[PDB]
Formats: C-alpha cells, sequence, structure tokens
C-alpha cells in the first residue's frame, strides 16, 4: 500500500460501477442493458452547442 | 414459518388444510392416506403439507408474554 | 392467518381493490385452468389370451 | 360443448372443434385476465405478534374475498381512500387473553 | 416444481427462469435482519453524552422529515419505516476535547431502500454507558 | 454446404456456427461482407433458435442416461476378461517371468500393462 | 406523555423517568425494549 | 393513449405493414394471427414479442396481391370476434342445459 | 474497443463471439433433415426476427 505499487500502478477511478450479470439475448451483440438505477447516478458531460440545445433543455 | 396460504405452483388454497392435516394424523392415518382425504390430488400441493415444518409452535415459546 | 400467544394483538384495516391477475398472482381466479386433449386409443391388431 | 361434470369451485367441460390458438386463449384469459377481488394495502395499528407486518400483509393478501367483481370499479391512480364504488373495507382486531 | 428443458433462451449459462406467479404467492421470500447500536458513554469528567428530541418545526407544529420517526425521548420507534438519511438515536457529545457545549453526532440510517424497525433494546454497562440496539428489516 | 447464403446440405455443428475454429460461418460473413452482416447475423441467431427450441422442447432425465441391456451384458464380459488378463499379468511378475518393456523396469512395465 | 418501556424477561411496564441505571422495577434484570408506536404504518399486499 | 400504431415496411406500399400492439401480449397475438392465416390472400402472418419487460407485440402481414393488409387485419378482428360470440352462446346453453337436467334428476 | 470490431481474437485469428449451449442446440435440431414446417409455423418462426433495426424490412 505505498506509493508505487497502491498509487501510481494502478489507481482507483470514479464513473463506475459493478453490478450482478444476467443473460438476455433480445439486445443486439454491441448493446449491454445498464439498470436505471445505476444510469441515473453515471453522469456524462456533454458541452452545450449549437446541434443538441433543445435536447439538453428537456 | 406458518403453513403458506396458497400452494406455490398451482394456487390451491392449502392453508385451511393443515388443522385438518394435523387431526388426521393424530387418528392414525398415513400421510399418503391424508393427504388424499383431505382432496390434494396436484403434488404441488400434496408437498405444501407433507414437507412443511411449523416453526411458529416452537418459536411461540420463546415470544414475551404476562 | 397468524397464531397468538396472551398480550399479543393484532388490529389492522384492510382495503381490497379490484384487480386482474396479470399484475399479481392474488387476483387470480382459477386454482388452476387447464385443457387436456381427448385420447382415443385404438387397437392395431386383437389383442387375446393373456 | 358438453358439459360433463360440475359441482362447487369446479367445472370440466369439453370442447369440439376449437383451435388451440382459442382454447389457450380462454385458458390464459382464465388465468390471467378476470378481474377479482383481493386486499392490497393493510393499515396497521398495533401488530405485537411474532408474525412480521410485512409477511402477515402478504398473507392478507392472499385471501380470497367473496366480492363479485362486476359491480366494482378499478381504483385509479394514487387516490389512497378511495370510494363506495372502487373499494370494500375489512377491519381485523384479536386481543389474545388467558383462559 | 423443477421443469428441467429449455426456454425462451433466457437460461444460457446456469441461468434458470423462475415463475412470477410462484414468486408472488411466496416462493423464496426472505427478510433481511439488520443491526444500527449506539453507545452513550460517560467520560472521565463527570459530562455525560445525551439524546435531544425531535427538533419540531415551530412552523407547522410536526417534527423534520429528518426527524420524522422519532419518538419524544429521541430514540426511534419500533414499527416506522426509516428512509435514506434519516435519524434513528439523537446522539449529542460534549466538545469538551465553562458549560458544556454540544454538536451534534446522529445515528443516521444510511441505506438502499426503506426499512421497518422491529425492536429497540436499551441497556447498560456498569460503567453507567448506555447501549442501544435496533433491528432494522427488510 | 452454403451456397449464395441458402443451406444446401449438412447440419450446424458446433465447427460451423460455434466459437471454436474457422470454417464458422459468421467468420466467413465477417471476412467477405463487413462487421455488421456479422453481428446482424448472431443478433438473428440468437433471437430466433431459442424461439424453435421453446416450442420444441428439450429435455434430460434419467431415462436418458440409463443403460439398456446390450450394455450390461458387454460391460460384464468386458470386465471379467479385463481383470483376468490383469491376473495373468500379477501373476506372470511376482511368481514367473514378466517381458519387461524396454527401457523401464519391470514393474513399470506392469503398470503400461494394466493401463 | 412519559416514556413506557417494557421489561425483558418479565413483560412489565417499568417507566424510567429518572437517570438511574437501567432496571427492571420487579425483577433485576436489566434490558428494556421500546413499546410499539401508535401511529399507523401502511403495507401493501404484494 | 393509442394503442394502434402502424409502421409500414420500406419500399412496399401498404401492403406489408407490421402492427404495433399495444397492452397486449401472446393472448391476443397467437389467436389472431390464427383467425389471420385462414384468409388465403395472406401470405406471411406473424407476431414476435419485442422485448419480456414491455408489453408490446409486432403483427407483420404481408398480403400477395394488391389489397392492404389492414383489411385482413379488420377481417381477423370481425372473426375471431364472432367466434367468440358463438362460443359464449353455445356455453351458456350447454351450462343452462346441464343445471336443467340435474335439477330434473332425483327429485 | 467495439463489440463488433474485435469479433476475433488476436491470438490465432479464430472468432470468439460465437453461438454458445442453447443456441447450437436450436439450430442443430432446426437443421436436421428430420424437420418440417407448415406454412404457419414456419411464418412463425420467423416473424421472430422482426425486431430492433429489422422491423422496417421485407
Ligand atoms: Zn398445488
Ligand atoms: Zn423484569
Amino acid at each position: 500500500q505505498g506509493r508505487f505499487r497502491g498509487n501510481l500502478s494502478g489507481k482507483r477511478v470514479d464513473f463506475s460501477g459493478r453490478t450482478v450479470i444476467s443473460p438476455d439475448p433480445n439486445l443486439r451483440i454491441d448493446e449491454v442493458a445498464v439498470p436505471v438505477h445505476v444510469a441515473k447516478i453515471l453522469t456524462f458531460p456533454e458541452k452545450v452547442n449549437k446541434a443538441n440545445i433543445n435536447f439538453l433543455r428537456k | 414459518m406458518i403453513i403458506p396460504v396458497r400452494c406455490f405452483t398451482c394456487g390451491k388454497i392449502v392453508g385451511n388444510k393443515w388443522e385438518a392435516y394435523l387431526g388426521l394424523l393424530q387418528a392414525e392415518y398415513t400421510e399418503g392416506d391424508a393427504l388424499d382425504a383431505l382432496g390434494l390430488k396436484r403434488y404441488c400441493c400434496r408437498r405444501m403439507l407433507l414437507a412443511h415444518v411449523d416453526l411458529i409452535e416452537k418459536l411461540l415459546n420463546y415470544a414475551p408474554l404476562e | 392467518i397468524a397464531q397468538l400467544r396472551p398480550g399479543q394483538e393484532i388490529d389492522l384495516l384492510m382495503h381490497c381493490v379490484k384487480g386482474i391477475g396479470k399484475d399479481h398472482a392474488k387476483f387470480s381466479p382459477v386454482a388452476t385452468a387447464s385443457y387436456r386433449l381427448l385420447p382415443d386409443i385404438t387397437l392395431l391388431e386383437p389383442v387375446e389370451g393373456e | 360443448v358438453d358439459v360433463v361434470h360440475m359441482d362447487e369451485n369446479s367445472l370440466e367441460f369439453d370442447m369440439v372443434g376449437i383451435d388451440a390458438a382459442i382454447a389457450n386463449a380462454f385458458r390464459r384469459i382464465l388465468l390471467a385476465e378476470v378481474p377479482t377481488m383481493a386486499v392490497e394495502k393493510v393499515l396497521v395499528y398495533n401488530n405485537t405478534s411474532i408474525v412480521q407486518d410485512e409477511i402477515l400483509a402478504h398473507r392478507l393478501g392472499l385471501i380470497p374475498i367473496h366480492a363479485d367483481p362486476r359491480l366494482f370499479e378499478y381504483r385509479n391512480q394514487g387516490d389512497e381512500e378511495g370510494t363506495e364504488i372502487d373499494t370494500l373495507q375489512f377491519r381485523l382486531q384479536v386481543r389474545c387473553t388467558r383462559n | 416444481t423443477v421443469a428441467v428443458m429449455s426456454y425462451s433462451g433466457y437460461d444460457i449459462e446456469d441461468a434458470l427462469v423462475l415463475n412470477k406467479a410462484s414468486l408472488d404467492r411466496g416462493f423464496g421470500r426472505c427478510l433481511v435482519y439488520k443491526n444500527a447500536k449506539c453507545t452513550l458513554k460517560r467520560y472521565t469528567n463527570q459530562t455525560f453524552d445525551k439524546v435531544m428530541g425531535p427538533m419540531l418545526d415551530a412552523a407547522t407544529r410536526k417534527p423534520i422529515w429528518r426527524h420524522e420517526i422519532l419518538d419524544a425521548d429521541g430514540i426511534c420507534s419500533p414499527g416506522e419505516k426509516v428512509e435514506n438519511k434519516q435519524v434513528l438515536v439523537n446522539k449529542s457529545m460534549p466538545t469538551v476535547t465553562q458549560q458544556p457545549q454540544y454538536k451534534d453526532v446522529p445515528i443516521t440510517y444510511k441505506g438502499a431502500t426503506d426499512s421497518y424497525i422491529e425492536k429497540v433494546m436499551i441497556s447498560s454497562n456498569a460503567e453507567d454507558a448506555f447501549l442501544i440496539k435496533m433491528l432494522l428489516r427488510q | 454446404t452454403i451456397q449464395n447464403s441458402e443451406l444446401m446440405s449438412g447440419s450446424m455443428d458446433k465447427g460451423t456456427l460455434g466459437s471454436g475454429s474457422k470454417n464458422n460461418i459468421f467468420y466467413i460473413l465477417l471476412r467477405d461482407w463487413g462487421q455488421n452482416e456479422a453481428a446482424d447475423a448472431m443478433s438473428r441467431l440468437a433471437r430466433l433458435a431459442p424461439v424453435y427450441l421453446s416450442n420444441r422442447g428439450f429435455s434430460i432425465g434419467i431415462g436418458d442416461v440409463t443403460p439398456g441391456q446390450g450394455l450390461l451384458k458387454a460391460k460384464y464380459e468386458l470386465l471379467n476378461a479385463g481383470y483376468k488378463k490383469c491376473d495373468e499379468y500379477i501373476e506372470a511378475l511376482n511368481t514367473g517371468k514378466l517381458q519387461q518393456q524396454p527401457g523401464c523396469t519391470a514393474e513399470e512395465t506392469l503398470e503400461a500393462l494394466i493401463l | 406523555q412519559p416514556m413506557i418501556y417494557i421489561c425483558g424477561e418479565c413483560h412489565t411496564e417499568n417507566e424510567i423517568k429518572s437517570r438511574d441505571p437501567i432496571r427492571c422495577r420487579e425483577c433485576g434484570y436489566r434490558i428494556m425494549y421500546k413499546k410499539r408506536t401508535k401511529r399507523l404504518v401502511v403495507f401493501d399486499a404484494r | 393513449k393509442t394503442a394502434l400504431e402502424m409502421v409500414q415496411a420500406a419500399g412496399t406500399d401498404r401492403h406489408c405493414v407490421t402492427f404495433v400492439l399495444h397492452e397486449e401480449d401472446h393472448t391476443l397475438g397467437n389467436s389472431l394471427r390464427y383467425m389471420i392465416m385462414k384468409n388465403p390472400e395472406v401470405e406471411f402472418c406473424g407476431y414476435t414479442t419485442t422485448h419480456p419487460s414491455e408489453s408490446k407485440i409486432n403483427l407483420r402481414i404481408q398480403t400477395r396481391g394488391t389489397l392492404p393488409a389492414v383489411e385482413p387485419f379488420q377481417r381477423g378482428l370481425n372473426e375471431l370476434m364472432n367466434v367468440c360470440q358463438h362460443v359464449l352462446d353455445k356455453f351458456e346453453a350447454s351450462i343452462k342445459d346441464y343445471k336443467d337436467q340435474k335439477a330434473s334428476r332425483n327429485e | 474497443m467495439g463489440t463488433k470490431a474485435n469479433l476475433v481474437t488476436p491470438r490465432n485469428g479464430e472468432p470468439l463471439i460465437a453461438a454458445i449451449q442453447d443456441f447450437l442446440t436450436g439450430a442443430y435440431l432446426l437443421t436436421l433433415k428430420d424437420t418440417f414446417f407448415d406454412r404457419a409455423k414456419a411464418c412463425q418462426i420467423i416473424a421472430s426476427i422482426l425486431v430492433g433495426k429489422d422491423e422496417k424490412i421485407k
């Protein structure tokens, strides 16, 4: 638990989650179904520009 | 703890059969005849009385009381 | 429903509503309801003797 | 349709000429779409038994009520009190004493 | 009642399909009891931790939402429900590090979902410390 | 044999759909027609094959691993023959001449013959 | 208007009002449980 | 609030349309498919639940000739409704006859 | 790092994202020489794919 092995090599990150997995074939192979109680917490900072002002107001 | 009201699989009301089931096992029936005489044809109803442990008769000895 | 010992008391108040069985299994009216197709065992050759 | 047997709380009847995709619909409507009456809100005053409050409310939910549910209407969204039309009300009160 | 068949493809690697009606009638229903304890110690100075009552809203004569479930002695009561960030034992300690000054160190309910307080035990040791144990239930 | 995306003969093993090796039809779709068609095909199969299978019914029971009579005869004959030849090899080591295999001691020869 | 505690062993009301060590009035048992609240709670039957 | 939504195909004018039925499941879907496939103008008919969390079915109907697929859908609904009416009448008559025959015997 | 762009493992070039149990057994029991379907069940099996982005196709 020093600086090198504890904090430089691999460090903890935020904007992450951890849940039990369960199968669902009805999705495409490049989709994952995130629960609602995790997607309300995890956020993506979307900068406001001309293309999505009306989306971000809603 | 206590007998469930309905059978888990089909849905027949089993929770009233328990006091009759112990009453028929006081009069020396086998379990196989008692479950027939109570009228449980499907075996999902039969496992509700054949496999049930009555813990609440032995949990109520430990409840605080006046 | 429950089972008691002296000193213990249950005093509650229940509200029955109307509901369908799709929402919860306590609204279903049937113990079970099924169907089977009516058989016809038929004999190909005559079965005689033992 | 030929009814072969019937008594209280049971029925058994033959159907000839209907197809599987309609008789299956009659079975599924009987399991999941014929409405009845069952307890939803259990308002509790002074439950001091060993049966926990959640499990007791769940046991009271499963008890069949002999109301004829063609006479009642669906309760709306919310509306926790209810009116004459869309609910019943049952009151349980048991106190246990020594003989 | 276990069928052994392949059904709907949601059961691929060891997963198993349940029944909704069996789950509603009581299959696999489980209670979870947790604990929440608070100690009220007496210091080397003759000063003691104390439990304040519910801090009322004077505007409406109702306690505030963070203290909604408290009894009149600052200790939460059996039967009522707890949500996230409510208090259970309204502890306060001396900041002696002339009159004693108190800061609030309540014992809050951290949790994802609602709970039911089943019993609150209150007892002591011989050192005049008060032990308070709640038994929560989901 | 798949020709112009029409299966003309033969059944789909693991060696034609599974994740084992090449000659996977999804690998053919990946190398010849891009990633999008391989992904669409895998999604369509994962969508379709349980809808067939859960209306066919596919089950295993104790009647499916029970041995017939033709096995219960042959197993008894095989065990009697093998135990006789093992006993003759044991007797040929302990109280006689045992033909030693090259490159090893006599007991290792006995272990190899019994295995 | 006071607080009333149920004794652990003998099931009696004890009414601990003074700053005392916790003790049953009739027995010597030293564990108190609170009574059940008077307010009502609403459960879904699900 | 609308429970019926009609999604047409990409290039075909109204003779290959996909009916999205909100707030149904396999119950109406299978019976309605059975009554549609009896119509000999329907080449393809079959439903699918979109996802089991959702109460939708997508009922694709593809006709042979030039008639739009709304007419086999309407004929399938009306034929299923008339089947249910006739079954209700015959079943109520058989129940009344059974109760009458039982109440006439052993009296 | 997409799923569609990593269908093949870098180790030897054999695919990893492919069908697994109950998708192999379904396709094996679908593609025997024994199975035959009427028009009703064939339409019912084919119509399971008409969902997602394949909802608009004929
Ligand atoms: Zn049963
Ligand atoms: Zn005492």
